[PDB]
């Protein structure tokens, strides 16, 4: 399952989903943290 | 896939998908539970007369109390047992040759026949995960960086064959008497 | 927007809840003050200078004031008769004339009849009144660490809760107002009970001979006598019963405490009969209490009793 | 909640319920087999408790078990089974299969009761000189050698 | 991590022992290597069907 | 009087680092705060090792009893502090017959900081240890409910029903609801190991006494703090 | 017969205790060889290189006996004058290649040549520089490492086993 | 042990075998066996050397005597057989995992497959000396990997309840009537250039630590 | 009965074997994170993991005490307090995930 | 002079006697010889076929003669109910086992008894040459069952080191207190406790039902909390709460009975010195004393201690009536 924090790009949208799937920079730099972890 | 999908137990792609050992549970009371460790597809042939590929082992949740502490003690011989029983032979040719998925409470029994490394998922509150930083990595690299060859033989031990005949093997190997 | 909470009655008991409130924080909360004094403002600005602008504190000393400023209000008096001079007896006061929907809780401990007429009065007034009596000291309610038998209205409660977890750790509402001021009595009558009996009983043990009086005390707790009263005043009345010539130590809390802390409760329960005797294990308590106080020992310890267990015996026998 | 299940063990030389005992001559004694019902739906505690087997079983070697018979197929059905070997023979080692398995594949052939042809020794002792693996290609001769 | 656990295993004794589960497989061919009493290619009492 | 409810030290087997623990505290605050040293496992008796390294110092310990805390867990919650004397789990063996295991080495082999964090100290213990009680249940084959054939109240499939007398192992998570709790990190030191002299035991016996004396002043400094009272009365012993 | 339980006494005091009694005598032998070569060379360990005298001097200055305790010369805390990186510290060198040869031959499964074990030797040697001149070629080093030959076949005869030893005894003297 | 109102009886044969009488060689069989078996075991006899001490002699002969017993029929110069215990597989993730192969309880695992769990095969799968033993693990609750005793194996197959009380092995005949002849088993030729799976098994066991050095001489220092 | 058997109604010698017992707890011990700045108390950090309209956790926030209250309180506790079972497994793994090091911070879905 | 296993014996399958002679069976590991004795065989005949059936791991044999418990047992521990039983048991009757004893014998007295006859018990066991301890049990039958017991063992302080592996059994709480008469006089002063703060809870519910206060949980909290936390008060508080709110509810029975401990007091106070003429004057232990008798003039003896609510009143207008009778 994708996380989506609250912290993502919220998308100002009434027709469709809330937030969008774009992360800040952080949770890109947490996200390549977590698959190094898992790449051992 | 389909127009209306069931919603209580997607998948991620179609039927059948890859092989993927996990244990299937029995519809009975908690009391008489047991579960089959077995490999199948990702989407459960529940609909054919085939539904699993192959039956590796039985697993009893409920310990049971020593029925052999009176033989030869050993340390903690006494402790409640948790009997199963797991194909050896078979879930090596799945997860070498065939490359089945594999689930995580069947990843924590192998953990615990000693067959795998401990599960991802079996991780302890005392440490955190770790953090990596790409200078400290490189510097240990340079400071413990293998032989080139030392290392292509190492790989070529664990992967190709093992049984690599030594020059005494070949030279008992090579006739010797006159040759007919 | 956020809760507007202020507190009257400074002291020292007074200020380590304020300042726990401030340390906490964690929003725009706005503290007005009734200090009463220019003194005691000036404390509530340094403490605001420690604290280092954690919340805004605005020191008034006007009960309009700051009924017309604070939804919530918090009281810790002292006394009985200032607490009812201040919330009551006052033409401004707080629970006579106040905005409707206003939370008015108070901590000192006020008889049952005082608390029924506050609630009472808040009630046609419009406003919620809770009562919430502190147990502790006033070093555990700097650290954080009081018991506040809360009584009153279960929403309000409910509300108030994390304004009180900011400054005690155990809270309990049972049920409705006045049972605080209730269970609060039921405690200091339960405290002076078991004081009175491990004195009693240490006196007897040093009477019959026993020696080893920490193993003593560690069967008597491990046994079904056990008591924390027990356990915390077995060394100071085994001194005392060791040697009767020492004057009781001082302590914080003592007997005259204790006296004032029961006089609530009889006042407060029906004093219908009286030659019946409904409670005599409280009133030989009260008894050697009250000897022990006026005896000089009125400021030293609550095992000052050890020395007047008698008197309990010997004013029942000049009374009857 | 008095003791009404368990009763007193029963003492050494004892006599039997339906007196039998273990002494001397067993025609005193009185088997009682046929007063069983024919078939228990299920496994009594007493049923086949204690029960051997031949000694063969446990001395023989592997594989002697193993009678020859003659599992004949279609001519189709050969061509098809010989093309499939020598294709599987014939992959590349590139990166997922290890030079190991084109004479894994022979001994597959050979297993399967079938007769490997010039053509699949032929690409077997190829593929595995063209992985550097000599000593597979002598076993290969070798294979060829034994059948 | 591999290098280290490598490391820390061969510095280590006790795990040095062999692990029959982890070592080698036992038998890869489909069928036994031993005869064990079956098939039976007889019916018994009851059994109509036969073949 | 002082205003502490009351002092709690848990251990496995209270044989002898609790009693000397007991044995310290007391001494420090001259029996003024009631100590209660208590053990999960109650069947031994005091060391004559501790005894003796505790009358080297001054403390007689000999007159204490080994204990269980069972009135402890019945009125936890009135207790002040809550003491847990434990060893370290990299160092702990379960066979009780080894010498403790080496632990992880941060920077034989050194492991990065980074990648093998040290577990923050800031961090609290929800439950250790120490923290199991007793529980002893008796599935007894007179009851016809046990003795019936379906019955899942056994351990045993087809030997015989029921079970006599087995003992289990709950566990207490309110050693934070005490007002302080605090956790010691010390080797066990009441077994003797295969090869072990009697004057390597008494060594161990001496590290384990001024390890619990320093951790005593320590906790006595941190509730004298906390009280705002006085403490560490008898300093008699630096 | 039995005593009341105290203390917590363990049931067993090691792993193979209850263990050794499931071997016939024979093997009870050829287990206990080893065993004992083991537990010899451990126990002797800590005061290697040590002379006489000096073992007189350390059993002399050890001399509080407390009835319990083993001889002071036996497994001695001593401090080391050696300090040895991983295994030489419980342990010599001879008894390294002994292990060595040990383990190979359980993994060979009863005879082997020397062959099989010629490279974990020589690894050993080059590991160990300094005990590999100080020991090696020796009657004492030799000896040691060729004692466990017997155990393969007890019931051998003299001639089999020195002509089974002659292939290890002349690379262990190359 | 008998149940309260429940009749029992007893067996008068162990199994359903057949007789002695029905054939020739099973009769010189079993006055053989006969001849090779005690009349009446005791104490002190042969089989019972394996008592060494008065801690073994108490075990064996008190309170445990009905499982020493019911452990193997045959009376052998034991009761199991030894337990060793296996090495744990290096773990990458380091000592990040090292604590969850720990547990509460004996995990104890037995292969099953194509060539293992045949009934009529249990001595031959239980033999020590058998390259392809069935395998049996146990991980104790502190992590440690070890081996099967011999009751613990044999829970997993069908029970046995008989014993026997005479037979001992050492005391069978040999020389008259009894030669094994290794002409016997070389007539099955075993030929190394001809089937060389031998070979190959010896080379799977042997080490191969020399393929990384890649004349083994010691080394050379001066 | 007999005077000549101990154990006159002879169990198993399996049954007189005796059992033991270890506690996880010894295996290894739980730890409770001290609460941080996006979550100061438990009532945030149950609205916090309230993200479900079919599991809403801050319904339930006055069943709680306290942090350490919540983070040693069992699924056993939490039934025996009277907590729907969605919720309390939506509870349970919000704080299970912050044991593991994942804070409660996803997105509200209600909307 | 052999090697043997110890002869351990229990005297009394009362109600606190088989939950000991039961631990000893369970928890011995074939380690002792368990003799029971009964004064109706029928009753050990009983006790020994419910610890077989429910599988007891030592041998055991059935007694109904003092004489051959005592020459049987090497360890002997009684449980009896009353202090009358322990004494015709011990010093009353012709084969009693402290006159009878044997030079070694270790006799352990369960029972709450008396000072003097402590004292006379110790006398004859240190004359005959035996070792006698008074270890004063407490806690309930299901404490027991649980081990969970309490101990307070006076007399040789060797005799308690070596039958400490045999309290430990069915207690873990065991104190060595000191000489002979010790573990009898902290069983007096434990009982004096115990019947003070019952009578204190009492009061203390009474009055909270006065007040007003609903509830009793969410006064024991806030009590356990505060320094007013008492054991008998956690234990009572429900049962005093019905019992004051419903007066026509009968208290229900248990193991410590008014009866009971009203005996265990009128021994604390023969045992208590005196100062002439006039008695210690104890105000609360006097007003306990006297609502447990007045509760226990009603029949209400053998029910459960909680019933001394409904007679405080009556325990003070006995006393009132008493005071006026002079005046």
């Amino acid at each position: 399952r994708q996380i989506r924090p609250y912290y993502n790009l919220p998308s100002k949208s009434e027709h469709g989903r809330k937030m969008t799937g774009f992360l800040t920079p952080y949770r890109h730099w947490m996200w390549k943290q977590n698959e190094l972890w898992r790449n051992v | 896939a389909r127009a209306v999908i069931k919603r209580r137990s997607p998948q991620l792609w179609g039927a059948p998908g890859a092989p993927i050992i996990r244990m299937r549970g029995h519809h009975v009371v908690w009391k008489f539970q047991s579960y089959d460790l077995v490999v199948e597809h990702t989407h459960k042939r529940r609909n054919s007369d085939i539904r699993l590929l192959h039956y590796l082992g039985k697993h009893c949740p409920h310990p049971q109390k020593s029925l052999w502490s009176p033989d030869t003690p050993v340390a903690q011989d006494r402790h409640l047992f948790m009997l199963t029983t797991v194909d050896i032979d078979a879930f090596k040719y799945w997860f070498g040759v065939k490359r089945c998925r594999l689930s995580m409470k069947p990843w924590a029994l192998l953990a615990k026949a000693g067959l795998l490394p401990p599960s991802l998922t079996q991780n302890s509150k005392i440490m955190p995960k770790p953090l990596f930083d790409k200078e400290s990595l490189m510097r240990y690299y340079l400071a413990n960086r293998k032989d080139e060859d030392v290392m292509a033989r190492e790989k070529y031990l664990n992967y190709e064959n093992s049984m690599v005949k030594t020059e005494e093997e070949r030279a008992a190997e090579r006739p010797v008497a006159p040759y007919l | 927007r956020s809760l507007n909470v202020g507190v009257v009655g400074m002291g020292n008991m007074g200020v380590p809840i304020a300042r726990n409130l401030g340390f906490k924080a964690r929003s725009a909360m706005y503290l007005q003050i009734h200090s009463r004094a220019l003194s005691k403002a000036k404390r509530v600005c340094d403490d605001l200078s420690v604290d280092g602008a954690t919340c805004a504190m605005r020191i008034h000393d006007r009960y309009s004031t700051m009924t017309k400023w604070c939804d919530v209000i918090v009281l810790a008096l002292a006394d009985v008769k200032a607490s009812r001079h201040a919330l009551l007896e006052d033409n401004e006061s707080l629970i006579m004339n106040a905005r409707k929907g206003q939370i008015i809780v108070d901590h000192t401990t006020v008889d049952a009849e005082t608390s029924r007429e506050c609630a009472h009065e808040a009630a046609r007034r419009g406003a919620y009144f809770l009562d919430a009596p502190m147990s502790g000291s006033p070093r555990a309610c700097f650290n954080g660490q009081l018991l506040l038998m809360v009584g009153g209205d279960a929403e309000t409660f409910q509300k108030m809760l994390p304004i009180f977890h900011m400054y005690a750790d155990n809270v309990f509402h049972m049920g409705e107002s006045g049972s605080g001021t209730a269970a609060k009595m039921i405690s200091q009558a339960l405290v002076a009970s078991h004081n009175a009996a491990a004195a009693e009983a240490l006196s007897m043990a040093h009477a019959l001979g026993i020696e080893d009086q920490s193993k003593l005390v560690q069967v008597l707790d491990a046994s079904w006598g056990s008591s924390t009263m027990l356990r915390r005043n077995a060394p100071l009345l085994q001194d005392l019963i060791r040697n009767p010539d020492k004057t009781p130590p001082t302590s914080a809390v003592s007997v005259d405490r204790l006296l004032s802390d029961l006089a609530h409760l009889d006042a407060s329960l029906p004093k219908r009969g009286g030659e019946d005797e409904p409670f005599p294990v409280f009133d030989a308590a009260l008894r050697s209490l009250a000897a022990a106080s006026d005896a000089g020992m009125g400021d030293r310890d609550l095992a000052s009793v050890v020395h007047y267990i008698e008197a309990g015996e010997a004013e029942l026998r000049n009374r009857t | 909640h008095a003791n009404t299940q368990y009763q007193h063990a029963w003492p050494l030389l004892s006599h039997d319920d339906l007196g039998n005992s273990d002494q001397s001559n067993n025609t005193k004694n009185i088997m009682y087999s046929m007063y069983m019902p024919k078939r228990n739906k299920g496994t009594a505690p007493w049923f086949r408790g204690a029960d051997t087997y031949s000694v063969k079983y446990c001395e023989q070697g592997r594989y002697e078990y193993q009678r020859y018979l003659m599992i004949n197929r279609f001519p189709s059905e050969y061509k098809k089974h010989f093309l499939s070997f020598l294709s599987n023979i014939r992959m590349s080692s590139g990166s997922a299969t290890i030079p190991q398995e084109a004479l894994h594949w022979l001994l597959r052939m050979i297993v399967d009761n079938f007769n490997p042809q010039h053509v699949h020794y032929i690409a077997a002792m190829k593929t595995l000189q063209s992985a550097g693996e000599l000593d597979m290609a002598r076993d290969v001769w070798k294979i060829m050698e034994r059948q | 991590f591999r290098d280290v656990e490598e490391r820390r295993h061969s510095r280590d004794v006790v795990n040095e022992l062999p692990n029959p589960w982890y070592d080698y497989v036992a038998h890869a061919l489909p069928f036994p290597d031993r005869d064990a009493g079956y098939p039976d290619e007889y019916g018994d009492l009851g059994q109509w069907r036969a073949p | 009087s002082t205003s502490s409810r009351g002092i709690l030290i848990a251990g496995l087997t209270n044989r002898a680092r609790t009693q000397m623990a007991e044995g310290i505290l007391r001494r420090l605050t001259a029996g003024t705060i009631f100590i209660k040293s208590g053990g999960v496992h109650h069947e031994s008796t005091i060391h004559p090792l501790a005894v003796k390294v505790m009358k080297d110092i001054g403390i007689d310990i000999s007159k204490q009893s080994v204990t269980s805390l069972e009135a402890a867990r019945r009125q936890q919650n009135t207790y002040d502090v809550y003491i847990s004397i434990d060893c370290s789990y990299e160092r702990r063996t379960l066979d009780k017959s080894q010498p403790p295991r080496a632990e992880v080495r941060r920077r034989p082999v050194r492991y990065d900081p980074l990648l093998v964090p040290r577990t923050p100290s800031h961090w609290s213990v929800g439950v250790d240890a120490t923290d199991v009680r007793r529980r002893w249940q008796i599935w007894s084959p007179r009851d016809p409910s046990i003795f019936h054939e379906t019955s899942t109240r056994k351990f045993q499939d087809h030997l015989y029903e029921g079970e006599p007398l087995f003992m289990q192992l709950r566990q207490c998570p309110w050693r934070t609801q005490a007002k302080v709790s605090e956790r010691w990190e010390m080797d066990e030191v009441a077994i003797r190991y295969p090869v072990e002299r009697h004057s390597a035991h008494e060594l161990r016996f001496v590290q384990a006494r001024e390890q619990l004396l320093q951790r005593s002043f320590d906790l006595l400094t941190k509730l004298e703090k906390h009280y705002g009272e006085r403490l560490l009365l008898d300093r008699a012993l630096l | 017969v039995a005593k009341l339980q105290h203390n917590s006494a363990p049931t067993t005091l090691n792993f193979y205790e209850k263990s050794f009694q499931q071997l016939s005598d024979v093997q009870q032998r050829q287990t206990g060889l080893l065993i004992g070569a083991a537990v010899g060379d451990a126990a002797a360990r800590a005061l290697d290189g040590y002379t006489a005298e000096e073992v007189a001097a350390v059993a002399a200055e050890s001399g509080s006996l407390q009835d319990e305790d083993e001889d002071p010369v036996v497994f001695a805390s001593v401090t080391p004058r050696e300090h040895k990186s991983g295994l030489l510290r419980h342990h010599s060198y001879t008894f390294y290649l002994f292990s060595q040869l040990l383990r190979v031959m359980a993994t060979s499964r009863g005879d082997f040549p020397v062959q099989y074990v010629k490279n974990e030797w020589v690894a050993t040697a080059r590991a160990h520089p300094d005990c590999f001149v100080r020991e090696h070629a020796s009657l004492l080093h030799v000896l040691c490492i060729t004692m466990q030959l017997p155990v393969i076949y007890p019931w051998a005869d003299d001639s089999t086993l020195r002509e089974y030893a002659s292939g290890f005894l002349e690379f262990l003297t190359e | 042990a008998r149940k309260h109102g429940l009749f029992y009886g007893k067996m008068r044969f162990a199994e359903q075998k057949i007789t002695f009488y029905s054939d020739r060689f099973l009769f010189r069989d079993l006055v053989n066996r006969r001849e090779a078996s005690y009349a009446n075991v005791w104490e002190m006899d042969d089989p019972y050397r394996f008592l060494q001490t008065e801690q073994d002699y108490e075990d064996y002969w008190g309170d445990n005597y009905d499982v020493y017993r019911r452990m193997f029929p045959e009376m052998i110069g034991r009761t199991g057989e030894p337990v060793q215990q296996y090495g744990q597989m290096p773990i990458w993730a380091g000592p990040h995992r090292q604590h969850a192969n720990k547990s509460e309880h004996n995990w104890m695992f037995a292969e099953i497959g194509v060539n293992v769990g045949h009934e009529a095969l249990k001595k031959l799968e239980l033999d020590p000396t058998n390259e392809k033993r069935r395998r049996f693990v146990i991980r104790q609750p502190d992590g440690t990997l070890r081996s099967a005793k011999m009751s613990e194996m044999r829970a997993w197959y069908w029970k046995e309840e008989w014993a026997d009380f005479r037979f001992w092995a050492p005391q069978m005949e040999w020389g008259i009537e009894n030669t094994p002849s290794q002409e016997q088993y070389q007539e099955h030729v075993p030929d190394t250039t001809d089937a060389d799976f031998r070979k190959q098994r010896r080379i799977q066991s042997r080490p191969v630590k020399w393929f990384y050095e890649s004349e083994v001489r010691w080394p050379d220092v001066i | 009965p007999h005077k000549s058997y101990k154990y006159t109604y002879m169990p198993d010698p399996r049954k007189l074997a005796p059992i033991e017992t270890t506690q996880r707890s010894e295996i290894v011990p739980q730890s409770i994170r001290p609460p941080t700045s996006y979550v100061p108390n438990h009532e945030t950090f149950l609205e916090r993991a309230d993200i479900h309209r079919l599991r809403p956790t801050s319904d339930f926030k006055a069943s709680f005490k306290d942090w350490n209250d919540l983070f040693t309180c069992d699924k056993r506790q939490l039934r025996v307090r009277g907590i729907p079972r969605m919720t309390r497994d939506a509870i349970r793994t919000a704080v299970q995930a912050f044991q593991n090091g994942n804070p409660p911070e996803r997105f509200d879905t209600k909307e």
